[PDB]
């Protein structure tokens, strides 16, 4: 169960939530602060959830 | 000369068995031992494919639908190429392909092609060896958007060509205007049938046609030698070979990539209820029990 | 309290060895773009992507970008990259873009809800409008539904309107699938030709030799480092790998999809990335009214 | 805010935020003059922005 819910949480990381892309560092390389903002925000709800 | 015969035949679709057949690399990216999984146009296991007949003039119109599987178990490579298209008339855009010991011209134009297209090479002509000689596939070209040659494209694997024979597998996808082509070659011993195994198909080319593409020919390559008259369809009638044709449609493949980064043995998650369980769970032991 | 993690020592940059310059000059300042009903794929490959000619530059009335920022165009290396160079009207202008349906957004051009890439208009009355009447451009109306995106349509066949059925050169309820147009400089906004040319990228995914001037700096392992490969940023520890990594396979993802593998696009050699020796840090603290 | 483009970067920048507006018009009528209004000018670049 411990590694299941590690492994889960591992896996949640690769998700979009919405985003055009479930890594960083291809929205800040990719666009501008003012709209890579909402892609940010919407990775942040998703991950913190 | 682009002149045919009425017919030859009304060919028999004999059925065999693609018992683990259509697995090929989804995406661009290697993957060490992980259990992947993919919602890729796959062939779904144990699917009857149209097994035709090469000595029997197996060249007809064949719907090509969210692409396309293939196959030949041959020496020699008596089958060469393919004529896709919506119309195949001239009048409409269409795509056209061919292999030879030049080069494999890739086209879309506006071509007529002939109702019998192969290749046909007359040999032991002043050599005492084979040299390709007819070209009779088309007719007009007048209006092209798209060309492309790279080299004669004919994969002979090792093994003194043909101690057994080369198993060609070729996967050729057409979506939202892209052309994708994958291929494997192996060898193996069995004369009639498939063998058992694993088979992974490696992209090659990708082609920014967008064409609509509802059929294709599979050139044959009609040829048996220089003495056998006919009127440019029949004659050459000699063929020791087969192809195979399968469809593909949505699959959510399961892929266990092992530490080597290859494609060890894959699940369908639609062939049976136990493959859906082994799909829900992600991985390849299903302990006893119950599940959703 | 806090985190301990290491710092980059160093900046990286490795793209591939490349001098050419792109067709980009040819493909805006062209001598007449094509018809808008069949317009032009152009597959820019194989050269220095200097976007500075287009972002500061003039004359480019709408210059707008879906999914890439212009001034990161510069540091991006693509796949692929599409020029799709045609003439429309003013009001056809917003038409242009994802979303936003109008009448040739529906009838004879459509982009997709991603479309990673962009599109740049400008006046072309100084090129097009001319009192003898422009009638070499026209466009089709409806082909008895909508088109698809990125797919072109030349089969100058009488389509019906509906409802009828005629042949020939003209039949009642039977109309004609093009439409002219008028372009002179008696004409004005909304109504003067634009001409358009639409940018289509495919990023991160595969093997890419088209990107910008950026200078590839030299290769360093073994230590914290900010590389980039490709465009793909991210500090890293490089080191030597053994991944087998196929002949189309650039990157290599684990499964948070995280590159944990790469391979230098000058010298085809398997990378290791792995993200410094961070950590936490714990503070053992007697309590400060005893000591500090 | 945002809305990048060539003045929007070489001589004129506004916040992120930019709590407060702006007013526009026409200047036909004072400014358009056949003599030449070269009394009027801006800068392109400065190795930067």
């Amino acid at each position: 169960q411990n590694a299941q819910a590690l492994n889960t949480l591992v896996k949640q990381l690769s998700s979009n939530f919405g985003a055009i892309s479930s890594v960083l560092n291809d929205i800040l390389s990719r666009l501008d602060p003012p709209e890579a903002e909402v892609q940010i925000d919407r990775l942040i709800t998703g991950r913190l959830q | 000369q682009c002149v045919n015969f009425t017919t030859r035949t009304q060919l028999p679709p004999a059925y065999t068995n693609s018992f683990t057949r259509g697995v090929y690399y989804p995406d661009k990216v290697f993957r060490s031992s992980v259990l992947h999984s993919t919602q890729d146009l796959f062939l779904p296991f144990f699917s009857n494919v149209t097994w035709f007949h090469a000595k029997r003039f197996a060249n007809p119109v064949l719907p090509f639908n969210d692409g396309v599987y293939f196959a030949s178990t041959e020496k020699s490579n008596i089958i060469r190429g393919w004529i896709f298209g919506t119309t195949l008339d001239s009048k409409t855009q269409s795509l056209l392909i061919v292999n030879n010991a030049t080069n494999v011209v890739i086209k879309v134009c506006e071509f007529q092609f002939c109702n019998d297209p192969f290749l046909g090479v007359y040999y032991h002509k002043n050599n005492k060896s084979w040299m390709e000689s007819e070209f009779r596939v088309y007719s007009s070209a007048n209006n092209c958007t798209f060309e492309y040659v790279s080299q004669p494209f004919l994969m002979d694997l090792e093994g003194k060509q043909g101690n057994f024979k080369n198993l060609r597998e070729f996967v050729f996808k057409n979506i939202d205007g892209y052309f994708k082509i994958y291929s494997k070659h192996t060898p193996i011993n069995l004369v009639r049938g498939l063998p058992q195994g694993f088979s992974a198909l490696e992209p090659l080319v990708d082609l920014p046609i967008g064409i609509n593409i509802t059929r294709f020919q599979t050139l044959l390559a009609l040829h048996r030698s220089y003495l056998t008259p006919g009127d440019s369809s029949s004659g050459w009638t000699a063929g020791a070979a087969a192809y195979y044709v399968g469809y593909l449609q949505p699959r959510t493949f399961l892929l266990k990539y092992n530490e080597n980064g290859t494609i060890t043995d894959a699940v369908d998650c639609a062939l049976d209820p136990l493959s859906e369980t082994k799909c829900t769970l992600k991985s390849f032991t299903v302990e006893k029990g119950i599940y959703q | 309290t806090s985190n301990f993690r290491v710092q980059p020592t160093e900046s990286i940059v490795r793209f591939p060895n490349i001098t050419n310059l792109c067709p980009f000059g040819e493909v805006f300042n062209a001598t007449r773009f094509a018809s808008v009903y069949a317009w032009n794929r152009k597959r820019i490959s194989n050269c220095v992507a200097d976007y500075s000619v287009l972002y500061n530059s003039a004359s480019f009335s709408t210059f707008k970008c879906y999914g890439v920022s212009p001034t990161k165009l510069n540091d991006l290396c693509f796949t692929n990259v599409y020029a799709d160079s045609f003439v429309i009207r003013g009001d056809e202008v917003r038409q242009i873009a994802p979303g936003q349906t109008g009448n040739i957004a529906d009838y004879n051009y459509k982009l997709p809800d991603d479309f990673t890439g962009c599109v740049i208009a400008w006046n072309s009355n100084n090129l097009d409008s001319k009192v003898g009447g422009n009638y070499n451009y026209l466009y089709r109306l409806f082909r008895k539904s909508n088109l698809k995106p990125f797919e072109r349509d030349i089969s100058t066949e009488i389509y019906q309107a509906g409802s009828t059925p005629c042949n020939g050169v003209k039949g009642f309820n039977c109309y004609f699938p093009l439409q002219s147009y008028g372009f002179q400089p008696t004409y004005g906004v909304g109504y003067q030709p634009y001409r358009v040319v639409v940018l289509s990228f495919e990023l991160l995914h595969a093997p890419a030799t088209v990107c910008g001037p950026k200078k590839s700096t030299n290769l360093v392992k073994n230590k914290c480092v900010n590389f980039n490969f490709n465009g793909l940023t991210g500090t890293g520890v490089l080191t030597e790998s053994n991944k087998k990594f196929l002949p189309f396979q650039q990157f290599g993802r684990d499964i948070a999809d995280t590159t944990d593998a790469v391979r230098d696009p000058q010298t085809l050699e398997i990378l290791d990335i792995t993200p410094c020796s961070f950590g936490g840090v714990s503070v053992i603290t007697p309590g400060t009214n005893t000591s500090n």
